[PDB]
This record gives structure tokens, C-alpha cells and sequence, in this order.
RNA sequence: UUAUGCUAUCAGGUGGAUGGCUCGGCUCAAGAGCUUAUGAAGGACGUGCCAAGCUGCGAUAAGCCCGGGGUAGGUGCAUGGAGCCAAUGAACCCGGGAUUUCCGAAUGGGACCUCUCCGUAGUGAUCAUUCAUGAUCGGGAACGCUCCGAAUUGAAACAUCUCAGUAGGAGCGGGAAAAGAAAUCAAUUGAGAUGCCGUAAGUAACGGCGAGUGAAACCGGCACAGUUCAAACCGAAUCCCUUCGGGGACAUGUGGUGUUGUAGGGCUGUUCAAACGUCUGGCGGUAAAAUCGAACUUGCCUGGAACGGCAGACCAUAGAGUGUGACAGUCACUUAGAUGUACGCCAAAAGACCGGAACAUGUCCCUGAGUACCGUGCGUUGGAUAUCGUGCGUGAAUCUGGGGGGCACCAACCUCCAAAACUAAAUACUCCUUGAGACCGAUAGCGAAAUAGUAGGGUGACCGAACGCUGAAAAGUACCCCGAGAAGGGAGGUGCAAAGUGCCUGAAACCUGAUAGUGAUGGAACGAUACGGCAUGAAAGGAUCUCUGGCAUGAAGGA
RNA sequence: GGUGGCAAUGGCUAACCUUUUAUCUGGGCAGCCGAAGCGAAAGCAACAUGUGCGCAGCCUUUUGGCGAGGCACGACGUAU
């Protein structure tokens, strides 16, 4: 219901009442859902080209000569074009013109924002989704949190609310993962810690930005991967005064 | 120089592999000594063929020396004192990277030499 | 299909191997062979032989947009406090217009007095509309 | 010592799988978008000190000159020798020039002759102009427009139909192209150029009414933009070239006016005064290479080497990333964020210029012809007696007029004004630039991780590969012995490690040898099961576990 | 079909705009499906339950009762 707010240092300086938002039920099925839906139409087209393996004029010898039907070359027995055979076309590949992007209604797709919303206020599911720290949920800050400018404000504020262990939590978990995806660009992967919600644009984007693993959004900017990253609810998020204010009527 | 333009692995060789020489002059920079990064107002320099540095990684950390020469293409200064006994005994420089050393005397024969450090 | 499920199987669910090869296994390409041997299947899917009728041009043919007087009845509370009807001295004033209706029908039942005002009206909503008090007004 | 063999493992050889790595590929997005007679693209040949391929360049030939950026090295793929260049500022990058053989649109003539003949030294062909001069030609990944135009296939055969106006062809042509300001769409009364997207809708329509084919309007958006002639009236009042003298066009009409539908314009009269637009101008933006850009290279340990572990110190509008002897925000390049920039491009204030808009009056004048329409044939279309095209034939009217409103005609009503012209934007595409990626990872991904359209194949049209990787550093093995040896081997070195040059890892098949078992009286799906011999049984498997017995309870069964 | 959102005062938006670089947030009612059928067409146009049986569930004297959904009628719209 009612969430106590936090100044700077740390210390609760006054109440605030809590939107309809927050008292929503969780949902892990369709905040999953929205995740997915959100993932999939980030996703890029791909596939071979046009006629790759097909751009020969092979033909079959036929029967009489003691080998395969396949398609050969004109002036040679090299098989061609055929999916077994090698430099072949691949039988079934990946085609640019599929469609990846996912639909999720507009009403379901709020209901899963407005449970995730609710998620970060349960101290058991922040834990359990793998965070660190000591504040009590929900961690609402008086506006000025936004107007500081320097990643070091941020760093004060964060050790005053006993959550930049969870930063810390991400920095030093920062991994080279394995496989392909160091040379395709993604070498790390990387941990999500505290989620910071503004009430409109101000200094502490980007005063926050460079923190590991932080994310520091406005609420029209808020959607269903951030509050459930991995479609897995209970993100440890900062809201502001302003946020909470403009969160009366926000997704439903 | 590669900006944030492009993130991918193969882009930043790619640039870096196929360099400019006057972009693989930047390439040869080392760490200035506290008291030339407080005398010149920037933290790094070009290794220069003449110039002071003190090896800090390597099998050499901790030798000073002069740069005896300098490859823009590989990327490699030779210093005085840094070589290779070959099967024969004679004495070979062993190539370094100039990323593992520090400029503590800047060769300043040359006029030039201080607006290419800084501006 | 599930492709995972049918690693192993060779024929993949087809039967025969020499099953699922061209059209002929389905007895011809789309809907062919409706009047000799796909007659049946024609009747049962509704592709059978024939043609029945006219069709009148659709610039003077036209369909109107319906509305039963229980259904107005019965939810014109709604309407008057959504400003499509207004109560005068007790009775409710509909038109049709302003909904999108064209013709009032007449089932279900009208226990108020409305003064209904549509281009056109079932007998039987007349007799149910001018029963309960109200009447039908047409649209000049 | 049983050979020839068989089975298993091991060592080695061969081989090049696997793993790991990747300056390549592919796809999508955002930009940008013509070039060549001032000789292009493309090709041939040449061009390097040692130079064969590729790349670059053109007898000034891996290059020459100038300005800017960069600054200490450079001399392409490709660190070999020897030199040369560079502080007189090179290399490199951005901009601008020069040189630029022969063929090639190829164009003085000719080409089974990339050369050759005349040399009068070259405007080849077709065109415009006064005959000074000028235009066209070839190329460009796809996209665009115009025209010509199959068959396989489907219909479970096949002919109309479908495939499909597809494939292919010919012509034109730009950064876009085409379309485009209603003789329109509607429906009782409305809208108001075109294009593109969504929808209408697999609907209407067509169709062996089979299979199939298949709209548009309305409506919602993107982007918005309107106009110029012909004629009436006037009549040389104009336009072009120029050596500034003049010359050419032009009364078969240059120019002015005018440009349209509940008609408009002209001619006559009155009124209001002048909006759009063109040029100048360059406030200022965009804008080359590029410049600056925080904070650790601290202790110990491991190691060949820390970017690692454990302590310690910091930056963050910078924790995107890549390189560096192993994992890097603080080592380097960067990044976030700021700077600068020649030529250019857009560009506001402010000036110069042709000028615009209403009304009154009407036996007044003008408003596009082998055109519109129609007949007939054919193609095409969903277009059905109601698509569009075009072959033949026929063929109007002139505001008291003409067209349309899905067979014709009559009447009413509604609506427009063709047969002349232009016109941004929204759209398409991908040679090219940048970015990105649940893409591929060397038999994959382009054929090509490019000395790859290469080697090679075909007379030709054309077909078309394989081949990636030493190491941190060449430290790329000195000296010695054998050997005919500039082979190779041994010994000995280098290196953390031979990783010893087509060199990382280094599978199997196959081959050589070793070990265990067996073996010259022996029967064959090469095994499963049980019990034995021999060998092994270090780790990862058991320790009231294994062996051998006793005792107690014991189901079915039961001497 | 399984799982969900919303639900007759219905559902969902398409293109497109908002992107501050493809996500995303907020818009976008054009349109589609449902809401009335029958008929070739002209056209006309219906039950907010009249009755019975009865499962689950509930009540019950353990034998019955009420009985959503279900089933079977009756009535009505329209074509013939
Ligand atoms: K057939
Ligand atoms: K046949
Ligand atoms: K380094
Ligand atoms: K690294
Ligand atoms: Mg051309
Ligand atoms: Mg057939
Ligand atoms: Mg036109
Ligand atoms: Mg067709
Ligand atoms: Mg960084
Ligand atoms: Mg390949
Ligand atoms: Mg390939």
C-alpha cells in the first residue's frame, strides 16, 4: 500500500501512496510471455543467398556408368547443387523473408508490466532472482536522486540504501562466456543489478548509466525485459517521487 | 583510432589490421613516467627511436634503455638491452611492445616533437 | 511436424517410404478431381458442381444495420447516460442514426415507454413498441 | 622361438578429423547514387636492383607536382640481400593537378593482324544551328519505362484455361523512373491532381462456371502543388549568335494577353490595388584528413610471460570493444563527451524585377479531328452484351455545344470539358559507404578467408576447383661425427613446451613394430549367456567388500 | 488442440505516427470477426425461458427435493 521514501543518505524522510499498479498478482506466465514477445522482434533477418550451392548447371549422368543419379558437373564427375552433396544448397535453411516478431495484446502485454511492477516490491522474489542487498522493498527516493550528475552521487546514494553490493554483485560476476558468441560480439555476459526509474529525462541517466549491470530508464520507457529480465520477475529496482507519480494510471 | 561505431570483434582488427601508417604512428604510444605526465599534461606518448623507456612487462621488467628502432607495421620497438641469444651466441634484439613500457626521457632533437605529443 | 520426435524413424509417420512423394499421393494438385474420384470429399467440403442464382450489383443492393427492441429496451439506461438517448418527461428518446442502426426488429421484449425514431421498423416491433407507451418514428 | 595367422591394447608412420582461433562470407537496416569524345568501363602489353603471380601504375610507368593533416620513419600482398628516400618534413591520409603506350563507344583507312597503312597531322556515322559551334554513341549491381513474347507445369489425360504477360528478347533511360492536376469518382444532396502503403477481399467479375484467375471505389495513412500552351484580342511591340561592326530566326506569326465547367477567357466599362515567383545577399547551419579525451601498469603467489588469485589505490557523461607474451574501466588504440576543418552544400534578414484580384453588360468572338464515337477482326483484361490496346473500315459537334453515370435507346437528375504540355515529395533498387546480427565458422559461409572466375576443362556459347593456423620472441638448431652430398641421420643445442617451417591440437581407416592370449587335427554372422585357463586389475570401483564356513528364520517346493 | 488476455457497455487493431537508431512506450476505430437469420432475388425478420426429464453440486428423514450445464419438447423468423 503505503512505501516510505528515502533521501540520499539513506534515511526515510516521508511516506508515499503506492499506485493501483503495484498491488498486481504475479504473473510469471505472462511477463514470460511479453519477455519473448519483446526478444523476438528484436530479432534480424538472416539466411544464405539466393542460389548459393545452386548456381552450376549440373545434370545427371543417368544409369550406365556404375555411379549415383546425382548432379554432376558438365565437364567433370564432381556432384553438384543437391543438399548431400558438398558445396551443395542447403536443404531447409534459414530464410530472411521468415517472420520472427511475436504479438502479444496491448491489455495482456500492460497486465505482465503492471506484474513485474508488483514483483519488485516481494523481497523473496528480488532475492530469488539473484540480487544482493539490505534496503526494504519498494525502494522509493526523493526526487533529487534525479538531479545529480556524477556516477559518484549515484555510488553514495547506493551504499546510503544498502544496494550497491548488488552493483559490485555485477561487476566482478562480468564473465567471458563460451563459445561463438565471443567472436560474433558478444564476449561477456553480463549480470543485471538495480533499475532505476525517473520520472522524466533528467541528469541521472547518465549519471547512473556507467554503473555494471544498472539500468536507469524513465516510465514511459519502462517495458516488460526490463522489469523481468530473462523473463524471471523480481528486478531490484530505485523508483524516484516523480516515477511513482506518474505511475497512478500507467498500464492500465 | 576505432570509434564506438562499431563493437564487433572483426571490425576493430579489421581497422586495426589494415591501418594507415600515419594511424599505426599512434599505435606505438606508451605510458609517460609520473614526472613527464605531469610536465607535459598528457598521460601517454609515442615510443620514438632515441627515447628512455623502462621495460615493465616481459622477461625484461625493469631494464631501461634507448629505443634502438622502431616498426610501424609490426608495431615493435627494439631497447637497448632487450635481446635474444641465438644458437650461434650472438646477441638479436627481442622485439617489444611499446604498450609494455614507459617513456621516462623523451628524445626532444626534433622541434616538432612537442606539439606531436599533445595537440 | 515434430522433426525431433521422428530422429530414428526413417518414413517419419508417412507409412511407406514410397508414400509422400508428389500430387499423385494426394489424388492431384488443390481441389482436383471434385466430379470423379475427390466427388465425395467435394460434397462433404462443399466444392460440388453447380451454379445457382445472381448476384445484384452491390451500388443498389445493401444491407441494414439491425437492432431488436429488447436489445434497445434493455440496455437504453446505458444510452441516455452515454448521451445517445435522453429521457423526456419519462419516455426515452432513441434515434437510430446517431447509432448506426437502420431498421428496428422486433424481439425480445420493451417494458419502457420509447419513442424509437429509424428509417424502418418490423411489424412487430411496432405493435411491441406502441404497447409499452412509446412509438415509431420514421426517418423522413 | 609355432611359421603363415587371429583378437585386444600400446608405440610409431601415414592421414588430416576433432577442438580452439579467424583480417572472410552471408543477411538486414541507414545512407548515398550516375559516368564516358577533356576518350570511360574493360582488355593487351609494358613497368621493380635482385620481381614469376597478384596489386598499383603508364615509356615521368609499385610512380611525378602543389596545399592541408601526420611526424619519424618509409621502400604494396611479402621483415630476404644490398641500397635508396626522409627534419629541404618523407611514408601515410584528405583535396587538387600532371603524366597517362596500344586496343576498346573507338571515331583518318584496315584488322584470323591488339598491330598496321597513308601520311594531306585525320569533324567515324546520324543530326541541330546563322553554318562560329553543338548534340548523340560506350559503361553502370539492381531498380524504372516502352514494345515483342514461349514451354515445362496445374487441370492428377488434354485443346479454352493455367504456367504467365512469367522466362527470354529489342529499344530507351535517371538517381530515381513512370504517373499527375478529372470530358474523374460518386449517388438520391457528396468529394476534389498523382504516386505508394493498409483495407475493401479471395469480395465483385471471369472460368471445360472445372482447375483456377481476380479488381476498383469508398475509407485510414505517408507526402502534398500547382500550372504551361493552341485560339479569341494585339501584330514584330520579340528570341538567338556575335569578333559588338553586324548576323540569324520570324507575317506559313517571334512576343504580349489567356488557359477553363453551378463554364472560362477575349472585346467594352467600373473598382481594389498587387499575392505567388525569379535574381542578389551570404546571419548562420552541414562540413576533409584530423585534434583532445578520466583513472594502476602497486605488493606477494603461480607462471616463460599477469590482464589471473590474495591484499592495496583509483576513474566513470567513459564498465562499447579491440590489441598487448593468460581473463584489462585505470598498459595502448579507444569509448562517453568535446574540438577543428579547404573546396563545397543548404541558408535566414535586407534589397532588384515581370506582376494580381473582383464586378456590370452580351443576335458578339475563341476554347485542340481522320480526333471522340461507331462497325468489324484480333490480342489483353476480373471486366462480364459493361477492360484496355490496335488492325481494317467509317466518322462528328461547336456553349442554343460536347462527354460520362458497367447492354442499347428515350426522358429526368447528377457530374465533368477529352482528343496539346510540364510538374517536387511521399515510392523502388543496391555497384557503393556505414552500422548491426539467437546467421556461417574453413567439405561451413560467396565459386573464391581470394598470386579466384584463378589453376584446370570446352572450337565455342560456357563449366570451374583445392589450398587458413610455428612461436611470447626466429631465439628458424652453433659446433662435432657418419654420409658423394647444399639430401639425410646421429650427437648437441634453442624454447615453458619442438611447436622444427603445408610447423597448434593431431581422431579413424590404413601401414610398421611391440606386448597379452591363442595357434600348423581345424568349421564359418565374428556375439549373448554360464563356467573355467592365462594375462592384467596404479587412479577413477567394493573393505562385514571378497573368500570360506557356523548359527537363526525361511516362501513355493520337498526328499 | 493446450495455455492465456479481454468480453456483448465485445475483441483486436492494419498501414502509419511517437524510436531519442529496427526493441520499446503511448497513440492510431480504417477495417475484420462476433452481434440475426432465411431467401436466387425482391424482400421480410425471431424465445432475456412456456413445459418436462435429469447429471454434478447442495439440502435430505437416505428416500426424496431443488437442480446451472446437458437432454427432449413447445413456440417463433424466413424460404418453399
Ligand atoms: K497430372
Ligand atoms: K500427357
Ligand atoms: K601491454
Ligand atoms: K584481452
Ligand atoms: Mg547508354
Ligand atoms: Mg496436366
Ligand atoms: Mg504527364
Ligand atoms: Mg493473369
Ligand atoms: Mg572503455
Ligand atoms: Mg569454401
Ligand atoms: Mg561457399
Amino acid at each position: 500500500a503505503t512505501a516510505k521514501t528515502i533521501d540520499l543518505t539513506g534515511k526515510a524522510v516521508g511516506e508515499v501512496e503506492l499506485p493501483a499498479v503495484f498491488d498486481a498478482d504475479y504473473r510469471p506466465d505472462l511477463i514470460k510471455k511479453a519477455v519473448l514477445a519483446a526478444q523476438a522482434n528484436r530479432l534480424q533477418p538472416y539466411g544464405p543467398r539466393l542460389y548459393s550451392g545452386m548456381e552450376t548447371s549440373a545434370r545427371g549422368w543417368g544409369s550406365g556408368r556404375g555411379v549415383s543419379h546425382v548432379p554432376r558437373l558438365v565437364n567433370s564427375s564432381r556432384a553438384a547443387r543437391v543438399p548431400h552433396a558438398k558445396g551443395g544448397r542447403r536443404a531447409h535453411p534459414p530464410k530472411p523473408e521468415a517472420d520472427r516478431s511475436e504479438k502479444v495484446n496491448t491489455k495482456e502485454r500492460r497486465y505482465a508490466i503492471r506484474s513485474a511492477i508488483a514483483a519488485t516490491t516481494d523481497p523473496t522474489l528480488v532475492s530469488l532472482r539473484g540480487h544482493i542487498f539490505e534496503a526494504e522493498l519498494p525502494i522509493v527516493a526523493v526526487n533529487d536522486l534525479e538531479s545529480l550528475e556524477r556516477t559518484k552521487q549515484v555510488i553514495e546514494f547506493l551504499e546510503a540504501a544498502g544496494l550497491y553490493e548488488d552493483v559490485l554483485r555485477a561487476k566482478y560476476g562480468r564473465h567471458i562466456r563460451a563459445g561463438r558468441g565471443k567472436l560474433r560480439g558478444r564476449k561477456y555476459k553480463h549480470k543485471k543489478s538495480v533499475l532505476i526509474v525517473a520520472g522524466e529525462n533528467t541528469p541521472i541517466l547518465k549519471a547512473a548509466r556507467n554503473l555494471s549491470g544498472v539500468d536507469v530508464v524513465t516510465v514511459d520507457s519502462l517495458n516488460a525485459e526490463l522489469l523481468a529480465p530473462g523473463t524471471h520477475a523480481g528486478r531490484l529496482t530505485v523508483w524516484t517521487e516523480s516515477a511513482i507519480g506518474k505511475l497512478e494510471g500507467a498500464f492500465q | 583510432m576505432i570509434a564506438m561505431v562499431s563493437k564487433q570483434p572483426r571490425k576493430q582488427r579489421k581497422a586495426r589490421y589494415a591501418a594507415p601508417l600515419h594511424i599505426r604512428q599512434k599505435f606505438m604510444g606508451a605510458r609517460l613516467s609520473e614526472a613527464l605526465t605531469k610536465e607535459y599534461g598528457t598521460r601517454s606518448a609515442a615510443v620514438i627511436t632515441g627515447d628512455t623507456v623502462k621495460v615493465m612487462r616481459g622477461d625484461f621488467k625493469g631494464t631501461e634503455g634507448k629505443v634502438q628502432s622502431v616498426s610501424l607495421m609490426d608495431g615493435t620497438i627494439t631497447v637497448d638491452g632487450v635481446i635474444s641469444t641465438k644458437v650461434d651466441g650472438t646477441e638479436v634484439p627481442r622485439p617489444l611492445n611499446p604498450s609494455n613500457v614507459m617513456i621516462t626521457k623523451l628524445e626532444m632533437k626534433d622541434g616538432r616533437r612537442a606539439s606531436s605529443i599533445k595537440k | 511436424m515434430d522433426t525431433k520426435k521422428f530422429r530414428g524413424s526413417r518414413t517419419c509417420g508417412g507409412g511407406t517410404h514410397k508414400n509422400r512423394r508428389g500430387a499423385g499421393n494426394r489424388g492431384g494438385r488443390g481441389k482436383a478431381g471434385g466430379c470423379k474420384h475427390h466427388f465425395v470429399r467435394a460434397m462433404m467440403r462443399g466444392y460440388s458442381y453447380g451454379k445457382h442464382g445472381f448476384k445484384r450489383p452491390d451500388e443498389v443492393s445493401r444491407d441494414v444495420s439491425i437492432v431488436n427492441v429488447g436489445e434497445l429496451d434493455e440496455l437504453a439506461s446505458y444510452l441516455v447516460e452515454e448521451g445517445l438517448a435522453e429521457v423526456k418527461d419519462g419516455a426515452y428518446h432513441i434515434n437510430l442514426e446517431n447509432l448506426g442502426i437502420e431498421k428496428v426488429l422486433g424481439s425480445g421484449r420493451v417494458t419502457k415507454n420509447l419513442v424509437v425514431t429509424s428509417e424502418e421498423f418490423s411489424a412487430s416491433a411496432r405493435e411491441k413498441i406502441e404497447n409499452a407507451g412509446g412509438s415509431c418514428i420514421d426517418a423522413e
